[PDB]
């Protein structure tokens, strides 16, 4: 309770900025002509090539406990997972998230899971 | 014996060059620290100057005496003066040495650690003998005397550790290294053109596989293999510096268990 | 006249690392300089690479070398002069100058070569403090002798030297004097002890106490006479001075600092060879002082040590960072002075590499006013702390209570 | 004044090396870098100790008393 | 006297408003405390330790007013305190003392601190008080003064206490900020690239002492639990803090990261550096002061320090010779840039020697000649320094100090790596002190850059003897001017104080002098305290009318 | 006035330096007269630093 | 100085006389203390100098 | 347009947007009267002087003239509703907080503003001001600058070094 | 004004080796003050605590370099006493050093000097 | 110079203008030359401004000058501080020198100052720190700008 | 020491 | 030269100087065994006590504010608002 979001992109640019471990990704929907995704990723822990489609999920406390396992999982079934704060639900003419400084927007305050 | 693996590559009366493996970085480090800091050792801790007629000050000389490494092989058999029930110092917790020199030549007279003379009773513990390592059996140059000049003195050697004063440290340096290839990315190499070219590969690159470029960064890998080399200053045989290094650490942790034990009772 | 700078300017590709020169030449030269480095006086002749320093920093060094401790003369033991400071263990500097030969510096040096790391390490070396190795201090680093000598005569009818005994004396005991009125070499003094016992005729006391903030052992006591009459006396007192929080130290480039804190070897950071700094200065003291020479000295001195050579730091030569860098690389070290280092507490690598090498440091004099004047008065007014102002500026003169007429 | 007993930075005994280092220089007629390596002074901290030592004791000894 | 002087040193580990007082000085300075039920036990205890132990006491004054010296009294160990007696006791942890550095030119230069008695023999200050005192630990000394009454204690702690001086009326902004090491580390800690492992995080968390024990969830849960530099610094920022800044081209997605957004004391983006944490504007320190009060603010300084310093200890930071080297490429370009300006200067010499240069109005030929030459030379230097600064790469240590804002500037980098540039005495190029020449190595009537003191070489390459001398000439000029204020200014400030010293704000809001003459009908023409005043935008005023109406 | 001083002995070269020191007495109207400045003609004769 | 005893003393002589061989002379000993004469700089005599004089002056 | 003023309205507002979790995607329950009257009333309460006569009352109106410009420009109805999107509750809290911060900003009788002033100008003048001029001279050429200039000023020197008219 | 240097390793008087305080801001946490010890025990004992799975928190710190003491904070999952974790972390360490000493001694005797 | 001036549509826009800068001053006579704007004429000699325009102009110019000296080296000081100085120097209707030179009360204490006090019938208002110290009292500044006394109506 | 209208 | 409780034009706010001097004056009395006016829920430090009293509005002191022209307004500590 619950999966907030589910789609497929379709990367279109791998910018490394002036970083070594982090990259800013430009993607696009594999369904809706309109609907983009800019997102910062740790390209060290989850390398990303360019074109290069991956299914992106946004989803959903109180402290922190390492795993563990077996055991349970708010959602195991992914490679990259992040957590962050929604900071600007906004203007348009027709949402923003911080992950401790890795930014995302989709043309409170939850999880981001990815595969590939 | 599953646990911390030891290899070994050089070993001599002064250096032991070994590979530690199957250990977390902390432990390799605490053992590194201890060997430098906490292994009990014998060293002159008090000078009584009867006559000094040299060109040096008494404390100048006194300072040097404390730096002469003494045989410390049997030091657990010697008590800490501060724990000894004797008034000040005695044979249970100290070694007393003498230095008498007179310059009786036109030529210039040298004073060496070989001229120190145990005068206290050693109870047959191997302890107190000044360490000699040079081809002519002289040991350290303490002083130099002109004709007519004189030096008469009594020192008391006592048990101590490096933490209290560096004259007690059994160890010279400790070479320490892990991840010679930077697999783990614990360092970040400064460069002008290419870090690969400008940075020399260490010895230990021979003993490990270079990473293959077509590869994800290995994010689970940890510092578990350590290239050490312990150098003994003579006051204890090297093998001991390591051994007793491990021991003192054990005694230290165990001693914490006795305190938890003691706050039930 | 017309003066040629180099003799080479009297004759008829370009190495990128050299400094740019401009000749013309010339054909009309009447003279030529012996060596340009000869425009320097004695102090500045001691700075390595002054031609890579900022102009005023050379000036600061010139005043500071004058506060370094060394070995002022070799007969120091037989002079009884007012104050004296000697290093236990002077070293010749790894980076010297050609002019040092004639200045006797290698022979009567005034510093030691510290292994200095340039690092942010724990923060106890900020705003120009320094982290020094407690263990190097243990082993002799920067330890120095210090001598003070006190004087006193008799007479100008009579005064006499003697141990007096209350027949108005001074607080500290007279216990240590012999009956002639003088302590004797070997006696350990401190605090306020009577060093010299003097009386004026029962008896008004005129003896010399030891300087309040001091102590040590008595070194020589000399008894003699002036060209007519006066029996007079000079007592030299020895103290050893161990490097210690708040003591001052300077490289030869006009930045002093004090010791902020001292670490033992274990706690220090370390190279893989197990080499450890004697001294850690801050990066931040670097960019703005324009103190490049200091970095070069360090680069230069490390090669010197590695190869057993004197590093030439003379001004106006053809020596180059690239030169030195290539020499260092041959020794199997990182070309530009950097070394991989590990954190003492932990043994973990540092994410940064550290500039690390020898450098010549000078111990400066002084350890061993308090006032509330106009300008402090103004701060307290600015705070409107009037009670404090009343209390500080007043007196034990206590309230005299008077009566006043209301009309007049 | 005289050879320090130990290297400031690591504590190697160094005060036993001075006479031999003089000998290596004058009678084996070697250079200083090779001299110091022959004495097993690898770490440049230790090299500095002997290479820059200035043996003023030799002057003090010339005083009468 | 009730005061003490000694050398000062910095302490990563004191709170902002603390002073480390050597134990030995602490034994020498007393406070007279009257004996009450609330303290009889403590005092009794103190009297027992006496003059030689700390916390001790030096005297006990009884009713009659007679002072028992505990150094010498028969009854040193046999005293039974009455109520009403006074005990001259040693200064102790948390006593307010007044701490000051000379010359004290403004008031954040005497401030009240809480004592922390410590070993060794120097006074110790938190790094961020350094600036208001204009102190550094290179031999500087300071004075500590002990208040001697219950009212004067209160006065110090309620009016002079360090935290109450954070925001200053001098420029209506903080006068203290994160500096030096902590500034260097804070930038680095907060780059997107900085990640922390669980093991290290727990330490850092534990280091901020006002921490609630709740481990922030990692920004990255898989493939490995990993935490942002931003995430952890954030723990040091108190709840309910909001800040919003937009640098050049900052977007709500700040490509460059770049800018600053804080919401509920959690860093949403932007590298924390001098414009966020220095004594800025601003500015997290300004903001926390105003929203949370001086105490909470003053504690921030130490929370951030503790956290950043620790991170820095294990990351490490250094600078060396190699940070001053430019790959050159850049070198070739810089050399060529200067060779270019020597050509414009040559071409103007030929010109002016033909008598073609025209004078301007109200300038000599020679004057307007010099003007051209100095502008060519200056813009050559300038663009040579620029060339060097672009070549410096992100890992470049000097460039990192700079970016963080912790020392030094463009000029510094430029003289070191590119070109020292033009020396000058009395605002002109080096004069012909010899007859028609500046040195006897030149021919007469030579106005080339070389001749008149353009230093072409950087400190890196080192100066030629000529450039060396001319650089000394310029050198001295600056030294002499430093020596002329000390004391030409310690004299102005004394004159300014005297003229104004008696002006005060009265209960009717007027400022008046001691005769009671009106000087301003309301203070500052607005009645306000400059320490509660800050740059704000008057919107109403800009833009077109169309923009305003809309 | 100030012409004879107690000789420095802190370090050797401090002594040398002291024996090679020059002083310029000033005043009775000092002007006009830029004595503090490093003059071109000091080259080689008097240290610039 | 030629007059002083130490002017023509061998190195070995200096040690016997308890004088450092490195001491360079150039100073006096007055009532036990060592005194230097600092070089006094003055303008040279017998030299023609012309100077302007600022506008309120009749010369 | 940027001038030092008391009370940072922008921050009071971002606080309010946070404390009340302001839903930017809904109508406010503020009426027009709430805002216009609310803001008019708040100005009546920004007190610097308190005397009940025509003269002190004017002095008071003058004292807060610039601040009230800022205030009316920040709390223009449209700006409140479209840009800030405050609710009746948030808004009411913005007002009373402006009042509280305002009164908190008034200078306190007993302030030694004189020494304050002197020290505020003196400390920068000796902080310094380093130089002197630069100097200049000849070319471009000159205009004296503090400290020698500061000294000319404080001296009220009739014989100023570089007098100059600027003529438009 | 310097303390005696034996104070880095020698206890008291009035002082005991361990102070245990029951934290405040978190369930099941503990704060242990170790006296006359430094980073040698600190980093060690902590690092080992962190291999315990029933440990949700371990961290140490030397609050000031002058004094030799560290504070160590252990929080654990419910029904697991932190004092027992410390115990186990210790024992776990006592062994691993035993193991290591012996292994080293073994490898030593193989050597030709 | 560049001049920021509103445009017919309202925004500020740069309108550059030719200006004359002179060496030497004659305000009264230049002010009067045709072709200039005499409402904008300025000079750095606040003395001439006070003599041609009056003290209130004298005051504002004196502010602009003290301001420029401080601004010249990048530094910023709140208005009221320089405002206060400028009001003190201006408050008796002319330009009073500050540094120049220039109670009771008490350092020298030139008996000669007390003699004139006596012959002048000078009345000390006793607000300074110093005359309050001689008298052993708290000065009526800051913390002592008011009295405190026991309430006698609080329950 | 930088250039005219900067530093000496 | 005394101005009635109903025509006070001075600030209803206590100044930072008033508070310092009040807190310091009460502190002194507390420091000298003068009776106290609140529950010291652990407090033993006269200034901390003094602050508890202020907080809870139980300091029976009055502040006499002087106008430049010699007249004066009287405000009880009890009366004055403490926000700083
Ligand atoms: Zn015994
Ligand atoms: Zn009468
Ligand atoms: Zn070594």
């Amino acid at each position: 309770s619950n999966t907030l979001f589910d789609d497929i992109f379709q990367v279109s640019e791998v910018d490394p900025g002036r970083y070594n471990k982090v990259c800013r990704i430009e993607a696009a929907s594999t369904t809706q002509d309109q609907c983009k995704l800019t997102l910062d990723i740790n390209v060290e822990l989850f390398p990303v090539a360019a074109q290069d489609s991956l299914t992106v999920t946004i989803a959903s406390t109180r402290s922190w406990r390492p795993p563990q396992a077996g055991d349970r999982s708010l959602a195991d079934d992914y490679d990259y997972v992040m957590y962050g704060t929604a900071y600007k639900f906004e203007e348009v003419s027709k949402v923003y998230y911080s992950f401790g400084g890795l930014l995302m927007r989709l043309e409170e305050n939850a999880y981001l899971l990815i595969r590939r | 014996e599953e646990g911390p693996q030891v290899k070994i590559r050089e070993a001599s009366k002064d250096n032991v060059d070994f590979i530690l493996s199957n250990v977390d970085l902390a432990m390799a480090n605490s053992l590194r620290r201890v060997m430098i800091a906490e292994i009990p050792t014998l060293a002159i801790d008090s000078v009584e100057v009867e006559t000094n007629t040299t060109v040096l000050a008494d404390e100048f000389i006194a300072h040097r005496l404390g730096l002469i490494p003494l045989q410390s092989m049997d030091i657990e058999q010697l008590e800490y003066s501060r724990d000894c029930f004797c008034e000040d110092h005695c044979d249970k917790c100290s070694v007393v040495l003498t230095l008498q020199a007179f310059g009786e030549s036109e030529s210039t007279t040298n004073v060496y650690s070989k001229d120190l003379v145990i005068v206290s009773n050693l109870m047959g513990r191997n302890i107190g003998h000044p360490i000699i390592q040079d081809k002519e059996g002289n040991g350290v140059l303490i002083c130099k005397l002109r004709k007519g000049q004189e030096l008469k003195l009594t020192c008391v050697a006592k048990k101590g550790i490096a933490k209290e004063h560096a004259k007690w440290g059994p160890a010279a340096a400790i070479e320490f290294e892990y991840d010679p290839w930077n697999k783990l990315k614990h360092t970040d190499y400064w460069y002008e053109q290419d870090s690969a070219k400008e940075w020399p590969q260490s010895k230990n690159c021979e003993y490990e596989d270079p990473p293959n470029e077509g590869d994800p960064f290995d994010y689970k890998a940890q510092a578990d293999t350590f290239y050490m080399n312990v150098e003994s200053v003579g006051s204890i045989p090297v093998d001991q510096v390591v051994v007793r290094g491990i021991d003192t650490l054990q005694k230290k942790v165990a001693s914490i268990l006795l305190a938890l034990t003691q706050m039930d009772q | 006249i017309l003066i040629a700078m180099q003799p080479e300017d009297l004759e008829p590709d370009v190495d990128p690392a050299k400094r740019i020169r401009v000749s013309h030449h010339a054909t009309t030269f009447t003279h030529c300089e012996i060596h340009p480095s000869m425009i320097l006086g004695v102090a500045a002749s001691i700075i390595p690479f002054p031609d890579h320093n900022q102009s005023p920093r050379n000036t600061y060094q010139s005043a500071m070398g004058k506060q370094a401790m060394g070995v002022f003369l070799t007969n120091y033991n037989v002079r009884m002069d007012t104050m004296a400071n000697i290093l236990y263990y002077p070293q010749k500097p790894l980076g010297t100058t050609r002019a040092m030969e004639y200045l006797k510096f290698r022979e009567l040096p005034a510093g030691q070569n510290a292994i200095v790391a340039i690092a942010c390490y724990s923060g106890y070396n900020q705003e120009d403090s320094m982290i020094m190795n407690q263990s190097s201090i243990d082993r002799g680093l920067f330890r120095s002798l210090f001598f003070r000598s006190y004087m006193d005569q008799e007479k100008k009818i009579t005064e006499t030297f003697e141990k007096p005994q209350r027949t108005r004396m001074k607080h500290g005991t007279y216990d240590k004097l012999d009956d002639d009125g003088l302590i004797a070499p070997g006696v350990r003094v401190s605090g306020e002890d009577v060093i010299i016992g003097k009386t004026t005729p029962s008896k008004r006391d005129a003896s010399t106490p030891l300087r309040s903030t001091e102590n040590g052992i008595v070194d020589q006591v000399l008894v003699t006479t002036n060209q007519d009459g006066l029996k007079f006396v000079k007592v030299r007192v020895r103290t050893t001075k161990i490097p210690q929080i708040g003591d001052k130290f300077a490289s030869r480039h006009g930045q002093k600092g004090t010791i902020g804190i001292t670490y033992r070897r274990e706690d220090m950071p370390f190279t893989a060879e197990g080499i450890v700094p004697d001294l850690i200065i801050n990066p931040h003291a670097i960019p703005s002082r324009m103190t490049v020479a200091h970095l070069i000295e360090c680069l230069l001195s490390k090669v010197a040590a590695l190869s057993g050579n004197e590093g030439d730091a003379s001004p106006f030569t053809d020596i180059t960072v690239e030169g030195i860098s290539k020499l260092l690389r041959e020794h199997g070290y990182q070309s530009r002075g950097f070394e991989v280092m590990y954190n003492g507490h932990t043994g973990k690598k540092l994410m940064a590499q550290i500039f690390f090498g020898p450098t010549y440091y000078q111990r400066l004099r002084h350890m061993v006013g308090l006032r509330f004047g106009e300008m402090e008065r103004d701060c307290m007014i600015a705070h409107g702390a009037a009670s404090f102002l009343k209390e500080r500026l007043m007196e034990a003169s206590d309230a005299f209570r008077v009566h006043i007429c209301g009309i007049c | 004044m005289i050879v320090p007993v130990r290297c400031f930075s690591c504590g190697k005994v160094v005060g036993d090396k001075w006479e031999s280092y003089l000998n290596l220089l004058q009678e084996d007629e070697l250079d200083e870098g090779t001299a110091l390596s022959r004495l097993g002074l690898k770490r440049y901290c230790c090299r500095r100790m002997i290479l820059t030592h200035v043996d003023l004791i030799e002057k003090f000894l010339r005083y009468n008393p | 006297d009730f005061s003490a002087r000694t050398v000062i040193s910095g302490d990563p580990n004191l709170e902002l408003d603390q002073v480390g007082v050597p134990k030995s000085i602490a034994k020498t300075l007393t406070y007279p405390e009257v004996v009450t039920p609330y303290n009889i036990d403590r005092l009794t205890q103190l009297v027992r330790n006496g003059p030689n132990e700390h916390p001790g006491a030096k005297y006990v004054i009884r009713d009659s007013g007679d002072r028992i010296d505990l150094r010498y009294s028969k009854r040193a160990g046999d005293i039974q305190l009455q109520y009403g007696w006074k005990v001259e006791r040693h200064i102790m942890d948390n006593d307010p003392v007044l701490f000051n550095r000379q010359p004290s030119l403004h008031k954040m230069s005497m401030m009240a601190h809480r004592v922390k008695v410590i070993p060794y023999s120097t006074f110790r200050l938190n790094l961020s008080v350094t600036s208001p005192y204009n102190a550094d630990f290179d031999g500087d000394e300071m004075n500590l003064h002990v208040p001697q009454s219950e009212e004067t204690r209160a006065e110090l702690s309620q009016l002079c206490a360090v935290p109450l001086q954070i925001v200053s009326p001098q420029s209506n902004k903080p006068c203290m900020g994160i500096v030096q090491d902590t500034l260097c580390g804070i930038r680095k800690l907060t780059l997107r690239d900085t990640f922390i492992e669980l093991d290290q995080v727990l330490n850092m968390l534990y280091w901020v002492p006002d921490w609630d024990g709740v481990i922030p969830t990692p920004a990255i849960i898989k493939p490995k639990p990993l935490w942002s530099g931003k995430q952890i610094l954030s723990v040091a920022i108190p709840n309910g803090i909001h800040l919003q800044r937009f640098d050049e081209g900052t977007t709500l997605l700040s490509p460059k990261d770049n800018g600053m957004l804080i919401i509920d004391g959690q860093i949403i983006f932007g590298v924390v550096e001098k414009k966020t944490v220095g004594s800025s504007n601003g500015g997290l320190i300004h903001v926390v002061t105003r929203e949370k009060g001086p105490q909470v603010c003053a504690k921030l300084f130490g929370n951030i320090q503790k956290v950043v310093n620790f991170w820095l200890l294990h990351n490490g930071f250094s600078t060396g010779i190699g940070d001053t080297i430019a790959d050159g490429p850049t070198m070739r370009e810089i050399t060529e840039t200067i060779a270019e300006a020597k050509k414009k200067v040559l071409d103007v010499t030929k010109e002016a020697q033909a008598n073609l240069l025209t004078a301007k109005h109200g300038m000599t030929l020679r004057e307007s000649f010099e003007d051209n030459v100095v502008r060519f030379l200056n813009e050559a230097r300038d663009k040579a320094g620029r060339l060097a600064e672009v070549n410096l790469k992100d890992l470049n240590n000097v460039k990192q100090m700079v970016m963080a804002g912790s020392k030094g500037s463009f000029i510094n980098i430029a003289q070191m790596s590119a070109c020292v540039g033009q020396q000058s005495v009395e605002g002109k190029r080096i004069a012909f002190g010899f007859v028609d020449r500046t040195l006897p190595h030149f021919s007469k009537d030579d106005y080339s850059p070389e001749s008149k003191g353009f230093v072409e070489n950087s400190y890196l390459r080192g100066l030629t003897p000529q450039e060396f001398f001319f650089h000394a000439m310029g050198g001295r000029e600056g030294l002499i001017d430093t020596a002329v204020k000390t004391a030409e200014t310690g004299y102005i400030q004394r004159r300014l104080v005297k003229a104004l010293e008696d002006i005060m704000v009265h209960y009717d809001n007027t400022t008046r002098n001691s005769l009671g003459n009106v000087i301003q009908f309301i203070y500052g023409e607005d009645g306000m305290d400059a320490a509660h005043i800050e740059k704000q935008s008057l919107d109403t005023i800009g833009g077109s009318d169309a923009a305003f109406e809309k | 006035a100030g012409v004879s001083q107690v000789l420095n002995r802190y370090t050797y070269s401090s002594t040398l330096s002291h024996l090679r020191r020059t002083n310029t007495p000033i005043g009775r109207d000092g002007k006009l007269a830029k004595p503090r400045q490093l003059h071109n003609t000091h080259w080689g004769l008097v240290c610039p630093a | 100085s030629k007059n002083c005893y130490l002017s023509e003393a061998t190195e070995s002589d200096l040690y016997k006389l308890k004088e450092c061989p490195f001491d360079m002379g150039g100073y006096f000993i007055i009532n036990g203390s060592e005194k230097v004469l600092i070089a006094q700089e003055r303008s040279a005599g017998n030299i023609v100098q012309v100077f302007k004089k600022a506008a309120p002056s009749p010369i | 347009a940027n001038w030092p003023l008391p009370v940072n309205i922008r921050r009071i507002i971002q606080n309010a947007q946070q404390t009340f979790h302001i839903d930017h995607t809904k109508p406010s329950d503020l009426t027009i009267k709430d805002i216009v009257l609310g803001v008019k009333d708040l100005q009546e309460n920004l007190l610097v002087l308190r005397g009940k006569n025509e003269i002190i009352q004017n002095a008071q109106r003058d004292a807060v003239t610039l601040f009230c410009c800022l205030l009316r420009s920040r709390l223009a109805t449209r700006r409140v509703l479209q840009e800030y999107r405050l609710t009746k509750q948030a808004f009411d809290w913005v007002l009373s907080n402006i009042e509280a911060q305002f009164l908190r900003s008034v200078v306190h009788p007993g302030e030694m503003v004189g020494v304050l002033a002197a020290q505020s100008i003196g400390e920068p003048a000796t902080q310094m001001t380093l130089n002197t001029f630069h100097f200049a001279g000849v070319a471009s050429k000159k205009v004296t600058s503090g400290v020698p200039r500061l000294k000319e000023i404080l001296n009220v020197a009739k014989n100023m070094k570089t007098p100059s008219l600027t003529v438009y | 004004n310097a303390p005696d240097r034996f104070e880095l390793f020698l206890l008291g008087e009035g002082e005991s080796k361990l102070k245990i305080d029951p934290d405040t801001k978190a369930p099941n946490a503990v704060v242990i003050t170790f006296e006359k010890e430094d980073h040698t025990l600190g980093n060690l004992i902590r690092a080992e605590l962190l291999n315990d799975r029933k440990v949700l928190f371990a961290a140490y710190k030397v609050e000031h370099p002058f004094f030799a003491r560290f504070k160590l904070r252990i929080q654990t999952t419910e029904g697991y006493d932190p004092k027992d974790a410390l115990k186990n972390a210790c024992n776990s360490i006592i062994n691993k050093l035993g193991a290591l000493k012996t292994n080293f001694e073994t490898e030593w005797n193989l050597q030709t000097l | 110079y560049d001049r920021k001036v509103p445009s017919p549509t309202g925004e500020y826009v740069k309108e550059p203008e030719w200006v004359l800068e002179t060496d030497g001053v004659n305000l009264s006579e230049v002010m009067t030359v045709p072709g200039i704007d005499p409402t904008r004429i300025y000079t750095n000699s606040f003395i001439d401004i006070m003599e041609v325009l009056g003290i209130e102009a004298g005051r504002a110019a004196l502010y602009k000058e003290v301001y420029n000296v401080i601004a010249s080296d990048g530094s910023y000081v709140n208005y009221r501080h320089m405002a206060l100085l400028v009001d003190v120097m201006t408050t008796q209707g002319g330009l009073t020198s500050v540094t120049r030179h220039g109670m009771r009360c008490s350092f020298e204490e030139t008996v000669e100052i007390l003699f004139e006090a006596g012959a002048s019938a000078e009345l000390d208002d006793c607000r300074g720190v110093s005359e309050n110290v001689i008298l052993g009292q708290m000065a009526p500044i800051g913390t002592g700008a008011f009295d405190v006394m026991i309430d006698e109506e609080s329950l | 020491i930088w250039g005219i209208g900067c530093n000496p | 030269k005394a101005i009635p409780k109903d025509q006070r034009a001075t600030t209803p706010y206590m100044t930072k100087y008033e508070r310092a001097r009040i807190l310091g004056t009460r502190a002194l009395q507390i420091s000298m065994n003068a009776p106290v006016f609140v529950d010291l829920e652990g407090e033993t430090d006269p200034l901390r006590i003094a602050m508890k009293e202020l907080a809870e509005k139980k300091i029976p002191l009055v502040i006499r504010r002087y106008l430049p022209d010699g007249s004066f307004e009287d405000w009880s500590v009890e009366e004055l608002i403490v926000d700083l």
